[PDB]
């Protein structure tokens, strides 16, 4: 009788707030360049798209 | 001179060729258009790899 594991009861709750918001964030975490050389930051986002378009 | 008639043009279209050759390279950095003369684009479905 050393460790005695406690616990806490509470609901657990997925709510459902403002959506449409939401979705559309993770769209402007990637941009895209109109340039030739990129800003080393998108180039590591064009070359992580380059493995994976061939296997599928 | 069929040869020295109708190919001396030829060799100054492709001198002429060097002189623009020379302009597209420009800054490392420099155009997403500028370099879509040499290295090609095509129609939908032409890259296969």
């Amino acid at each position: 009788n050393e460790n005695l594991f406690a616990s806490f009861i509470a609901p657990t709750m997925m709510g459902l707030p403002i959506v449409t918001l939401i979705i559309m964030f993770p769209s402007l975490l990637f941009p895209t360049p109109k340039r030739l050389i990129n800003n080393r930051t998108i180039s590591i986002q064009q070359w992580l798209i380059q493995l994976t378009s061939k296997q599928m | 001179a069929e040869f020295l008639s109708l190919s001396k043009a030829r060799i100054e279209a492709y001198e002429k060729e060097l002189e623009k050759m020379k302009n597209i390279i420009p800054f490392d950095q420099m155009t997403i258009e500028d370099l879509n003369e040499v290295f090609p684009e095509t129609k939908l479905d032409k890259k296969k790899y």
